């Protein structure tokens, strides 16, 4: 009887340990996704600026060309349940933030490709002047 | 799963760094390039 | 490399408007201000390289002022944003506030409301976190949210209104915090993406209504959320709000504390919610003491 | 009933995290592609700079 | 829209180098090759719009060849990458391999190692999954891993070395795979982020050492992991490796199978582990048969 | 493909400064050094690892001679890449020193701190020259602290204070365990690390035979951080303090084994604990 209770105590101990490890990883990942979100914001600003500059370049180039064991099990389940909560909201918020970043990255890709094409066009036009 | 996610995001950090740097570099060259086309137009007129 | 002090001195000398008889022979003063602004920007770039950043920001402020005198307001806004960046990186939040403000008025006058909203939100962040000027930060978030709402950017507007409602509720300003949460709820109905946020909004609304000792409005919020959003109906946030309402109606602060612990075990209570729930508790206790 | 509830929540969270892992893969692929195209953008920006400079010198 | 066949014919006509007396009067042939490459790229774009992907790839290959003749190697690498994309989307893995090899040779030559390593890894993937040329896939992953180690890209280098070690172990090169796992282990020590990969690496190293019938090296790997990484000490992987070593030293294939089932019940053995474990069992059974 | 040896020879020929009469007729030597650097960079690209690194060092030297310290710093970083990856840690160290010096002179303290930490890692792991690794971690942490990057500063000071404790500089390590503690108070992200810091501080104070300071650190942590108060680390530090006060090494061994069962003692903790044990045993023998 006692042996099973001991094994269950050990089970809940490892259970809580793994839950806490998972939570550490999740918090680092959310903070790190926020940092990468800020970086992508800088990218987005630079791309917007280059769009404006490429409009200017287009017009200039056009003109240029023109020109005790039971209690412990209970307490371990308490602490486990707390951490598992933190794991659930962390998973949900991660999905949210990352979905927004996926749409943002799609727009970033398309804008980068368009800017690259425009720059190649204007370079080719300048080559002939 | 949480561990694997952290590792993948750590890996992806490398990409984000390079992208930020390249786009920043590109923007500065484009700005310089436009400056050149402005001066070129000033002369051609 | 040029000495930036000499560059600023030459900028100052060039930035003197033509006064008197010389004005009849001198062309538009705009060109002189443009050249002085370029000199100030060169000094600022040199200063930024040296990371004595506050002086780089000061040089950008001088450049932006000369650009304003030239009539070139768009470059003035760009340069104020650069000055802001230098000050923020330098830990001089006051000058960062001033730079962002000037940039924001320039942008709003030019119809660039989206850009002004971005910088208004950033300014509100500088106020909330670095200067602890919560009132004008509330103002910043509200106005930025309005500007985003006019631009039909629901997500950015909601972010700003979340910040505004949170700061309002923390300031003792509960009823209009609940009103902003009503706006957030209405703007988030029917959008599958915001489903997780929606429950949160309902809870917070009720909580403000409990901090204003209006248990009836909290109950009405509960039934509204239960009827309009099935996910909130079956949620832990809804049951928690019901339990808090029941405790408030019974005048049993210990039951409220038990429910807060129970919800803490299934739902860690962030700092904002701890403050509001505590306030509800002292209101219950004050009524109990007044009845003895 | 408490612990089953706990098991149910953990199972749900595993599902969300499996979803997240699939999403971060989509994200890693997208970021690799964006790195390649941003390298292209930087090269093209430098080329445009140099060509504009050469036209500036020709016109001078 | 122009006919791509007609465009390719004009590209071919223009791509003829100036021979004989005409070479004294004709300018650099570079411009002719550039124009032919442009025509080929136009034909390739037209084919890509029609989903005739293999023809688009061939047109891009012709364009890249002309660009190489023009002296524009960077553009040739870009165009080879485009040809690779067209072939890969078209299911023509052989031409995709050729395109990536030419692209990688160009991208190497221009100092672009990180890029060539990306494409070398992609080449390794095409070799492993589409063509089942495992030896060249091993070479590709080793090459890409070394190039990423040259850029101090530890994570990408580790990904390539994981693939290399897995394929080497599946190919019977157990010792070399164990050495690559030693490199992975060393490159992952002390990094909190790879802790979970680290346990896996230790296990795999021991497994290869058991497939090479060197149980002593497996025991040393277990001891090293137990001493150097506390997370490996208590892990199910360390206990499993210990149990496998004990079974191998005892020559009891049934106990090894029991331990494999027990480990499978708690942590699913992927295909690679199953193959290596089957090899280890086979070696134990062969020794048993040799002793009767 | 151009031969890199010939490119280096041409770079050497071009890199000779104008001396004497021809100096009156030759323009600025900067352009010659720029062209020599470009040739050296080409040679380095063809070699690309040790010969690539040596070719980048020559290019960076010529860039320095040209007045282009900027490109020289970038080229030293490239040389460091080539050397680190070729297993030539000494030349990697030299390249990082020159790059860091160029950066710090220029006002890129952040980049300097980045490469200073990288240098510290090379010193610690490849060369095992712990003293300069400690110095590099300390200075990189200071540069991050000026930049208000608390996280990077804390990483550097964790490494620095840890190398100091393993080198027997226990008081100085405790003073860096104390800075980390103040820099981490109130920050929810650092809560798990904070317990760790308190423990390590006490351990150093136990290895310096200052049990009173260990007790004070325990009391401070218990009062200031509720998460540390109820933690296994606080109980472990208390038990270690009680054992040290009683002069009972066997009890401290029991406590270490118990703590090991529930939270594995990493190499550092084992190491410091072993000196605490040795101090207790030495006191016992001296009393005999």
């Amino acid at each position: 009887i006692k042996f099973t209770k001991q094994s269950s105590v050990a089970s809940t101990r490892n259970t809580l340990k793994m839950a806490q490890d998972a939570e550490r990883a999740g918090m680092n990942t959310l903070g790190m996704l926020g940092h990468q979100s800020e970086q992508l914001n800088n990218v987005e600003g630079n791309l917007d600026l280059m769009k404006v500059q490429n409009k200017v370049a287009d017009e200039k180039v056009a003109e240029l060309k023109k020109l005790e064991m039971e209690l412990e099990i209970d307490r371990n389940l308490d602490q486990i349940q707390q951490v598992s909560n933190r794991l659930k909201k962390m998973a949900l918020t991660t999905g949210k933030e990352l979905d927004s970043q996926q749409k943002r990255l799609n727009n970033i890709e398309e804008s980068t490709d368009d800017l690259d094409i425009n720059l190649h066009m204007n370079t080719n036009r300048l080559a002939g002047i | 799963l949480f561990n694997d996610m952290e590792e993948l995001v750590i890996e992806q950090q490398e990409n984000v760094d390079v992208i930020d740097k390249n786009v920043e570099d590109a923007q500065l060259d484009v700005e310089q390039g436009v400056g050149h086309t402005d001066k070129a137009v000033k002369s051609a007129r | 490399m040029s000495d930036p002090v000499e560059l600023l001195k030459r900028a100052e000398k060039k930035g003197v408007p033509s006064s008197g008889f010389m004005k009849l022979f001198s062309g538009s003063d705009s060109y002189k201000f443009e050249e002085a602004a370029d000199l100030c920007v060169q000094a600022a770039t040199i200063y930024r390289l040296r990371k004595e950043l506050n002086l780089a920001g000061d040089s950008f402020l001088k450049a932006a002022d000369y650009q304003k005198k030239a009539g070139n307001e768009d470059e003035a806004g760009n340069t104020y944003v650069e000055a802001y960046k230098c000050f923020k990186s330098g830990g001089n939040s006051v000058n960062a506030v001033d730079s962002l403000e000037n940039a924001i008025q320039i942008f709003t006058h030019r119809g660039q409301f989206r850009r002004g909203a971005n910088f208004k939100f950033e300014l509100g962040e500088i106020l909330e976190n670095d200067l602890h000027d919560y009132a004008k930060a509330i103002d910043c978030y509200e106005l930025a949210g309005e500007w985003y709402a006019q631009d039909q950017s629901v997500a950015l507007s909601n972010k700003c209104f979340i910040k505004c409602a949170d700061l309002k509720a923390l300031d003792g300003q509960y009823i209009e915090a609940s009103d902003i949460y009503s706006k957030l709820i209405k703007s988030s109905m029917g959008n599958r993406l915001s489903q997780w946020s929606l429950k949160d909004y309902f809870l917070k609304k009720g909580l403000c209504q409990l901090a204003a000792t209006d248990a009836v409005a909290a109950a009405r919020t509960l039934q509204e959320g239960q009827s309009e959003d099935p996910n909130f109906a079956d949620s832990r946030e809804s049951n928690f709000l019901k339990s808090l309402i029941d405790a408030v109606n019974e005048g049993d602060s210990e039951q409220l504390s038990e429910h807060c612990k129970e919800f803490d075990n299934f739902m860690r209570l962030d700092k904002w919610k701890i403050t509001i729930l505590n306030k509800i508790k002292e209101s219950i206790q004050q009524q109990e003491d007044d009845l003895l | 009933s408490r612990t089953a509830e706990l098991q149910a929540e953990i199972d749900d969270t595993v599902g969300i995290m499996r979803d997240n892992i699939n999403k971060v893969a989509e994200r890693g692929e997208r970021l690799t592609s964006i790195e390649d195209k941003a390298d292209n953008l930087a090269v093209s920006a430098q080329g445009f700079k140099r060509g504009a400079n050469r036209v500036r010198k020709a016109m001078w």
